[PDB]
């Protein structure tokens, strides 16, 4: 509880785009109100980790890049991205036997064996 | 200068037979990268002046560094910048700066806490530019090309000889061909010579979508066509490739339609950038689309768009061409008669061919072989080609 | 028929072992770790370090500069809106800091003032706001970019068939500047402005170029991608502040190269349309016509798409002469084939005539095609002099080959 | 899941399989003779899925402990033949190996083509498995490969056939199996691999086709690869061997390209028509042909070249009035370089003492050499003129016009030997600019010649006290060269003599280096006899102990490939510690040296010298440029010239010197503009210091040598014939420029004339049987395979037509697009004769 309480006063951290790194020390940034900012990198963080537009999180201190975070999506395409399965079910399909197969020539049969 | 940056391609290993030539020259291939993984790695290990210049530096500027933009130069140290908020500062120019380097406009590093000029941003790349740039060459190359010898002369005198041999050029008088577009029905070769053009180049390849080009805000669209264009203008040999000028490249006309008229004013911009105001230098321009009618007369224009590469239907040599090529990598029978398929007229484009070969082959795999048959790419025939519904008059004509 | 069977694990394992595998795996194997590995060297150098405005050692060379960061102090631009002098003595100070705020401040003991007038920029200090520095007026940076300051290399005697268009271009951009006497003797004044158009590829642009070659005045090539920014009102601004900076130079030349751009038709039966760009539009009206006179700014406009624009636009009190450019004749045809051959290595014997009679509808673009394409293929079968032939050839490859569909057959319909 | 059928046969395979269970007599032939005829159907047929062997899954080990125990007869080779096709498709290598093995022969071609491939492969890892510990086991494995190569030969397998032969070291074979219509095959093959393939099989392979191609009697491809291996014996067994006369026309042709000059018997017929072909001395008369067919018989003057109407002058008629010495030494390369080989001159043949005149010293040898090289191939008409400026006032100039002679007598001989019979009087002369000149013209008129009484000549100098440390340096430079890649046991001793009495404080100066220099000159291409030769140099101490070891080094493994040598020099190269960075700078040679022989080395070696470049300290950023040059000499690759021009504008002097000859030697010859504008471009830069002009005006006379019109390409017949003279005189100009300013700016201005020792031409001229030109259609394009090892001749794209004689510029290749004539070579490089077709019919 007492650790908790001491990482909840610690200042809430930006979160920025990054453009491209710059020097192996550090990287140009894209804060959401204000313009572009050259920020150091955390000792933890490794620069040929940061890619462009990979949205790392600066401190609100130095802007020190400090974590990698989540790469950006637009809210609205994320929404695209199935995460409940649906419940429909091959042996619900009646007649598309010749269909499934035709289709799961395409859909698995590269996935699963790209040797073949 | 700023050079090309040309795209890094590792060298071509052939036969692409599963033999041991293919091993020697993949594992000779290996033993070059491991040699530099080795030399890369003992360099920094084994180093043991500048440190002093870096710690007065980076201590004097201090992180972060904003970006602002540079407005005034009132006197020899002392600037008007304008920072990403719109509010002007009259700031200091610190001693570390190349004086030289600042013009009005330009993307200027300050200081976080006096905002004092601490430096020059150099590149200041939109983005939505720097990925059109191409890192990785692709793999198709000009030997994966059946028939279509003179687009590929036309194409290799347009945007390729002018590199390597100027002389011709420069002794006759011409200016080499500057804009180039493949027009013709889908599937014939257009972007895949886009594709080996790129692969075979040494110049920086730029490729665009023609609707990657276009943006949300009112003024971006032109803005980024203006700013992909000056970056082609900086790595100086460039080739910028625009795929489906269709969406841009549609004929002006008038009606209200405030996106439209945004949408004229972009390729506007563009066409100025082709053949305008100001010289264009040694950028070449690619572009295809499959309806070309429909494109605006002052962009396909001579000067604008020098030549107008017509990718037709693939004939009964170049289909056997492409059917040589795209069955290369698979293993044929004895009783396969590859003619049967390049003759008839079923109007087959090489993206038809490359799909009747994958067919054939899933035909094989459904009969558990791994080489194909004549009957499985008679079957693949049917099965695929069933794309147009009639396209044809009735009996009228004898 | 009979139906498809399913593909079994042991089918898998079978086809993908039945076959070659005493190379295979291994070079796949090597394959991907040749993928790996040029990961990993990518990875390990990975740097390419961003240039920055870091001078040579001995220029710079000062430890005086953290003195000079920490001594000086930053200094917020502002103009001071209005004088309010209290009493002469206490007088005030209301500013207005960009988009900050406004506030009323007085000056610092450095400056007097008498030499802070009303209307002025001044910087002020952060914290208590006061008056520091006297400014010089601002200058937009993009307008001074939007001047050439460069003259292209193109003349007048490179622009062929267009004798007309030439002559009415320079009455209205180079005569009236460089012997103005002709005319207030006879009490005309010369039309301020000039739209070219006509088909593309005729030589608006060409022109435009050479009135900026052999301008001696203020050429200003006006960025149609500029006038178009993303903020309201910013366009507006941005035509007031060039047309200021046109004033200020004497006798200034502007060129709104593909005036379509920035000059459609005015409208309201779509919701809403462009509004930003009409409104910039209206402003560039106001400013070439009307109250507040323009002044000794003759204007010139190109668009290859002209009925487009806005009839206020193209009333002739802003754009007066109307010069157009059409499709040069057998002559002017034969004076740009000379043109554009006058530097190519070819024959003497070259009817240019000919083949200036065998583009009938062609633009010069079109005729420095054919010249590069006679070239071209004086090239590919590597003659050093280009012929006759390939001339011919040329042409048949640029005009006839796109020009339409009537093919042999139907044109021998015409003897 | 399974079908009907596939329930059915199922159940039979698991019956059959599980009534071997008991001992009944009427079980083991019935059973296994089901077995055998369902798996020799289903493998005995297209690649489809072999179901008897995906029902199979059981365990073999009831089944070999029977094996053991049943049936000592053929029952039991019944069994092996079962357990052997069902482990093909398992893992039970050594098993299924040894199945085939002792069990039932028969033969391999009844199983299939995929159980005769697994067995291959199988036996190649017991063969590599198997060490020289025991041959019990090899014998069996070879009867196995007596069947296995003559099934890959009937169907079309040479790739396995040919992989099995390697790896079992043996492939004698292959000389009695190889029929009519696959020699080309796998004789492209091996002519392919050879590169890859390390010491010693690499020698093996090439003999190997060798005796291939003399068995189908393809006398050129033979005589190929005889210069590949590097051994006369064979290339005279080649010549006696010829019957054809039209293919011994060829060969002398070839010989003579190759700048190889055996001594020919009287016994041959037609031998003066021989001897003087590989004499070459008709290749100026062609090459006059040759400019009088593109109308460049005029030649150039500098001023023109350097395009000084297009310079922005700056200083108008103030600055340009004074002729500085360095400049005009520059001038002369250009007025040279660039006219050379065309028989005439404006400026040299008409004012020639009023030019040389306005030279001090060095100027006086370097105008004097030149004078020479602005007319080759000309031994009469060039001695002619060189005969009056050998009779000059200044006879320190004398030696100049013996360069002269030795760079006229480049790339021909004659009878009468008037270069030998001119510096015979002349070698021994005490002064030292005298004997300097008569010992480079002697070894550039007589490059490659391996002559006795020439090298027995020369060798008095070494031991000569009083001769200076660059008369010896120049004296080993060219018994080195005149003994490329022979390992001659006698200019060996003599050179390791000569080092060895050497003493430390004379061998510290940089004319030192020269002496390792024809040593290694002497070993070229043979690194197996150079184990001892490392062992004479490590008594010396170090530095140049390490110095001369990593010399010899690259001189005998000059393009091998050897990735292990390649591995040593870049550890030499990367250990961060002056004369210790001339080590490093040896072995970024190496690299290029070795990398450039394949493409695919050569390429990633440019990666390489990319990293040591933006990684590498001062003296490895000085010798990567000299690497870049030798990798893509007159190969003009955009890259190259890109990163060249990056790296001429650097802060460091010796960088931007290296950079600027790296333009000069891959763009020689080109007359590529967009090279010809940025070496104008540096020149306007550098318009203030004297040594980037003079070098960047260098650069533009090497770039448009001969009015583009000659390559110092040290490669042959598609690039995979090797040049041992070009490798050398590269080699020597290279390692002369790792120090720029003491050699090149110093003293040495004539070591860069070693470059005319590779200077060879590129043509298509056309001969008949009676050698009178003919012209011929030739269809011209990049040699790109758009095949696999289909063994085409790289399948000419890109189609140009052309009427020879014909240029062809570095990686584009000619075919005869006509049927009306047969070429005797197949390769259409250089001079070639052309047969009538007697097949062909009106
Ligand atoms: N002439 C050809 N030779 C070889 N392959 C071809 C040829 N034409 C088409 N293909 C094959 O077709 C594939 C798809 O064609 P491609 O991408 O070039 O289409 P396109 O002509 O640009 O069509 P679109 O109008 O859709 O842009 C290529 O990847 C290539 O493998
Ligand atoms: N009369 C002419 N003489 C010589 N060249 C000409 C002539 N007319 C046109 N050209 C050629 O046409 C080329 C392009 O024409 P230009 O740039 O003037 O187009 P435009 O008609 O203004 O079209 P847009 O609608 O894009 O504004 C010029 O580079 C020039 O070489
Ligand atoms: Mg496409
Ligand atoms: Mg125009």
């Amino acid at each position: 509880l007492r650790e908790e309480l001491q990482l909840l006063q610690e200042q809430g951290s930006y979160v920025g785009e990054v453009v491209r790194a710059m020097d192996k020390k550090k990287v140009l940034v894209k804060v959401h109100p204000e313009g572009k900012f050259v920020v150091d990198v955390d000792k933890n963080i490794d620069i040929n980790d940061v890619t462009p537009n990979c949205r790392v999180a600066l401190r609100n201190d130095s802007y020190t890049l400090h974590k990698i975070l989540p790469n950006k999506v637009d809210p609205l395409v994320s929404l695209m991205m199935v995460e409940k399965v649906p419940d429909s079910t091959y042996e619900m399909i009646g007649g598309l036997d010749k269909q499934i197969k035709e289709i799961k020539e395409v859909i698995e049969l590269p996935v699963k064996h790209p040797e073949l | 200068t700023k050079g090309p940056d040309a795209a890094s391609k590792l060298p071509l290993v052939t036969p692409h037979t599963q033999c041991r030539l293919k091993l020697l020259k993949l594992e000779r291939i290996k033993d070059y990268l491991l040699m530099e993984e080795e030399f890369i790695r003992n360099q920094e290990q084994m180093k043991p002046k500048q440190e002093e210049e870096r710690s007065k530096v980076d201590d004097l500027r201090g992180t972060p560094m904003s970006v602002g933009t540079l407005e005034e130069i009132i006197d020899d140290n002392h600037a008007i910048v304008s920072t990403s908020v719109g509010s002007e500062h009259y700031v200091s120019i610190l001693s570390f700066v190349d004086k030289d380097l600042l013009e009005p406009g330009c993307s200027v590093l300050l200081n976080h806490k006096v905002h004092a000029v601490i430096g020059v941003l150099m590149d200041d790349t939109d983005p939505l530019v720097t990925v059109m740039k191409v890192e990785k060459a692709p793999q198709e190359t000009y030997a994966d090309i059946g028939g279509l010898d003179n687009q590929i002369q036309e194409i290799k005198e347009s945007v390729e000889l002018p590199l390597t041999h100027p002389e011709y050029y420069e002794e006759m008088g011409i200016k080499p061909p500057k804009g180039v577009i493949l027009y013709g029905p889908p599937g014939t070769g257009k972007t895949l010579l886009a594709k080996a053009v790129a692969n075979q180049t040494s110049a920086t390849f730029l490729r665009v979508v023609g609707s990657e080009l276009i943006q949300k805000y009112l003024g971006d669209g032109p803005k980024l066509v203006r700013e992909l264009f000056r970056v082609a203008e900086e790595h100086a040999p460039s080739i910028v490739f625009i795929d489906e000028i269709d969406a841009i490249g549609t004929k002006r006309y008038d009606s209200n339609s405030g996106g439209e008229r945004e949408i004229q004013r972009t390729m506007l911009e563009l066409l100025n950038q082709l053949d305008g105001f100001d010289s264009r230098g040694d950028v070449k321009v690619i572009m295809a689309t499959n309806r070309i009618e429909t494109l605006d007369p002052a962009l396909i224009r001579p000067g604008r768009i020098d030549r107008k590469i017509e990718f037709p239907l693939p004939d009964e040599k170049t289909k056997k061409r492409i059917f040589q090529i795209h069955t290369s990598r698979m293993t044929l029978a004895d009783d396969v008669t590859l003619d049967d398929l390049i003759m008839a007229k079923d109007d087959l484009s090489g993206a038809d061919i490359k799909a009747i070969c994958t067919e054939a082959g899933l035909m094989a795999l459904r009969e558990r072989r791994m080489k194909v048959t004549n009957e499985d790419f008679k079957k693949s025939k049917e099965n695929v080609l069933y794309k147009k519904q009639e396209g044809t008059p009735e009996g009228l004509y004898l | 028929d009979k139906p498809i069977r399913a593909l079994d694990e042991g089918d898998i394992a079978l086809l993908k072992t039945y076959g070659q595998s005493t190379y295979s795996r291994q070079i796949k194997q090597v394959e991907d770790d040749i993928q790996q590995l040029l990961k990993k060297i990518n990875e390990l150098t990975g740097i390419k370090e961003s240039d920055t405005g870091l001078a040579p050692p001995a220029l710079w060379d000062l430890a005086a500069d953290k003195q000079t960061l920490q001594s000086e102090q930053p200094l917020q631009v502002a103009r001071c809106t209005k004088i309010i002098n209290a009493d002469s003595e206490d007088p005030k100070y209301i500013i207005n800091v960009k988009q900050f705020a406004k506030f009323v401040v007085d000056l610092s003991d450095q400056v007097a003032p008498t030499d802070i007038e009303e209307g002025m920029r001044v910087g002020v200090d952060r914290n208590k706001y006061q008056i520091h520095i006297p400014l010089p007026p601002k200058i937009d940076p993009t307008v001074t970019m939007m001047q050439v300051e460069e003259k292209p290399d193109v003349t007048y005697s490179d622009v062929g068939g267009c004798k007309e268009q030439i002559e009415k271009l320079r009455e209205v951009v180079e005569t009236p500047l460089l012997h103005p006497e002709r005319f207030v003797n006879l009490g005309i004044e010369p039309p301020k402005g000039v739209l070219l158009f006509g088909p593309p590829g005729t030589g608006k642009t060409l022109c435009a170029r050479a009135v900026a070659n052999r301008t001696d005045a203020c050429f200003i090539r006006v960025i149609g991608s500029e006038l178009v920014q993303k903020y309201v009102g910013e366009g507006a601004r941005m035509v007031r502040e060039l047309f200021e900076m046109a004033r200020t130079k004497k006798a200034c030349l502007i060129f709104f190269d593909e005036i379509d751009a920035i000059g459609g038709a005015r409208f309201d039966d779509g919701a809403g349309g462009d509004n930003e760009v009409q409104r910039t539009m209206l402003e560039l009206i106001n400013q070439l016509d009307g109250f507040d006179p323009r002044g000794n700014i003759k204007v010139l406009m190109a668009t290859n798409r002209p009925d487009t624009l806005d009839p206020a636009l193209m009333r002739p009190g802003r754009l007066d002469r109307k010069i157009e450019f059409s499709l040069p004749d057998l002559e002017g045809r034969t004076h740009i084939f000379k043109i554009h051959a006058r530097s190519m290595s070819v024959e003497r014997d070259i009817r240019f005539e000919l083949l200036a009679r065998l583009c009938p509808n062609s633009t010069g673009a079109e005729i420095r095609s054919v010249c590069t394409e006679a070239g071209m293929f004086a090239i590919r079968a590597r003659r050093k002099i280009a012929t006759e032939k390939d001339f011919l050839e040329a042409v048949n490859k640029v005009i006839k080959s796109y020009a339409k569909f009537s093919a042999t057959p139907r044109y021998m319909t015409y003897n | 899941e399974l079908s009907e059928e596939d329930k059915q046969l199922q159940d039979e395979l698991e019956m059959l399989v599980e009534r071997l269970g008991e001992k009944d007599t009427s079980l083991y032939r019935p059973a296994l003779e089901e077995l055998r005829r369902q798996i020799r159907s289903s493998t005995t047929s297209m690649t489809s899925v072999p179901k008897p062997l995906k029902f199979l899954r059981p365990h073999y080990g009831k089944l070999k402990e029977i094996y053991e125990n049943m049936a000592p007869g053929e029952n039991k080779r019944f069994a092996a033949d079962i357990i052997s096709v069902l482990a093909m498709t398992m893992s039970g290598e050594r098993e299924c190996l040894k199945y085939r093995l002792v069990g039932s022969q028969e033969e391999l071609a009844s199983w299939g083509h995929e159980y005769v491939r697994h067995l291959a492969g199988e036996v190649a890892k017991e063969w590599q498995e198997l060490d020289d510990a025991e041959k019990v086991q090899r014998e069996p494995l070879l009867t196995l490969v007596k069947e296995i190569v003559p099934y890959n030969m009937a169907h079309n397998a040479e790739h396995e056939a040919c992989d099995l032969l390697m790896e079992i070291e043996q492939v004698d074979m292959l000389e009695k199996d190889i029929d009519e219509n696959a020699y080309a095959k796998v004789c492209l093959y091996l002519t392919s691999c050879v590169n890859y393939v390390p010491e010693p099989e690499n020698s093996a392979l090439l003999r190997c086709a060798l005796g291939v191609f003399r068995k189908f009697s393809r006398f050129p491809e033979a005589l190929r690869l005889a210069l590949m291996l590097n051994d006369m014996e064979l290339v005279e067994d080649i010549f006696t061997s010829c019957k054809d006369v039209v293919v011994q026309k060829q060969m002398a042709f070839m010989l003579g390209r190759h700048g190889v000059f055996l001594e020919l018997s009287e016994d041959v017929e037609e031998y003066e028509d021989l001897t003087e072909i590989m004499s070459n001395v008709q290749l100026n008369s062609n090459f006059l042909a040759l400019a009088r067919e593109l109308d460049i018989m005029e030649p150039k003057v500098p001023d023109d070249i350097y395009k000084t109407h297009l310079e922005n002058n700056r200083f108008g008629g103030s600055g340009s009035q004074v002729d500085s010495a360095r400049m005009n030494l520059a001038s002369s390369f250009v007025n040279g370089f660039v006219n050379a080989a065309f028989g005439q001159d404006k400026l040299l043949t008409d004012d020639g003492n009023k030019w040389l005149y306005k030279n001090k010293d060095h100027g006086m040898l370097s105008a004097a050499a030149s004078l020479g090289m602005i007319l080759l191939w000309d031994v009469d008409g060039g001695l002619t003129q060189i005969d009056k400026y050998l009779y000059s006032s200044e006879d320190y100039i004398k030696s100049g016009a013996l360069l002269a002679c030795g760079i006229v007598n480049s790339g021909v001989r004659n009878e009468c030997d008037p270069a030998l019979a001119l510096l015979s009087d002349y070698v021994l002369h005490n002064s030292n600019t005298m004997r300097l000149g008569s010992i480079f013209g002697l070894g550039l008129a007589y490059a490659g010649s391996n002559r006795e009484d020439v090298l027995t000549l020369l060798l008095p100098v070494m031991g000569d006290s009083k001769s200076s440390m660059e008369v010896a340096g120049v004296t080993a430079l060219a018994c080195g060269m005149i003994a490329v890649g022979s390992c001659n046991g006698d200019v060996t001793s003599t050179i390791l003599q000569t080092i060895m009495e050497k003493s430390e404080t004379e061998l510290k100066d940089t004319y030192a280096r020269w002496l390792p220099l024809g040593l290694g000159l002497n070993h070229l291409g043979k690194g197996e006899a150079i184990e001892a030769i490392l062992a004479a140099l490590e008594v010396v101490s170090e530095p140049f102990r390490s110095f001369a070891n990593t010399l010899v080094d690259v001189c005998a493994y000059a393009g091998s490939g050897n990735v292990l040598k390649v591995q040593q020099l870049l550890h030499i190269c990367s250990e961060h510690f002056a004369d210790m960075g001339a080590h490093q700078g040896v072995a970024v040679l190496g690299i290029a040296l070795i990398a450039m022989g394949e493409e695919i080395g050569a390429e990633m070696a440019l990666r390489t010298f990319g990293h040591l470049l933006r990684y590498g300290e001062p003296t490895l950023r000085r010798a990567v440029p000299l690497a870049l040059a030798l990798i893509s000499v007159s190969n003009p690759r955009l890259n190259i010239l890109d990163t060249l021009s990056k790296f001429s504008h650097d802060a460091d002097p010796e960088v931007s010197y290296n950079s600027i000859f790296a333009m000069g030697m891959v763009g020689s010859g080109t007359n590529n503009a967009r090279l010809a504008a940025m070496l104008r471009q540096l020149a306007q830069y550098h318009a203030k210091d004297p040594n980037n002009l003079f070098m960047v005006r260098l650069a533009q006379g090497l770039t448009h040598l001969g009015k583009g019109t000659l390559t110092l390409c040290p490669y042959h017949s598609d690039r995979q014939l090797m040049s041992q003279v070009a490798v050398a005189g590269l080699l020597t100009v290279l390692v002369s420029f790792l120090d720029v300013r003491n050699i090149i700016l110093g003293k040495s201005h004539y070591v860069l004339y070693g470059l005319v020792a590779a200077m060879q031409p590129r043509m298509l001229v056309t001969f008949d049987e009676e050698l009178r030109p003919l012209p011929v259609s030739v269809r011209v394009g990049q040699a790109v395979d758009v095949v696999g090892q289909a063994g085409k001749p790289k399948t000419i794209t890109g189609f140009q037509t052309h009427t020879t004689p014909v240029l062809l510029a570095h990686g584009e290749r000619a075919e005869l697009a006509t049927e009306e004539f047969l070429p005797v070579t197949p390769i259409l490089e250089g001079f070639v004769i052309l047969r009538k077709n007697p097949n062909y019919d009106l």
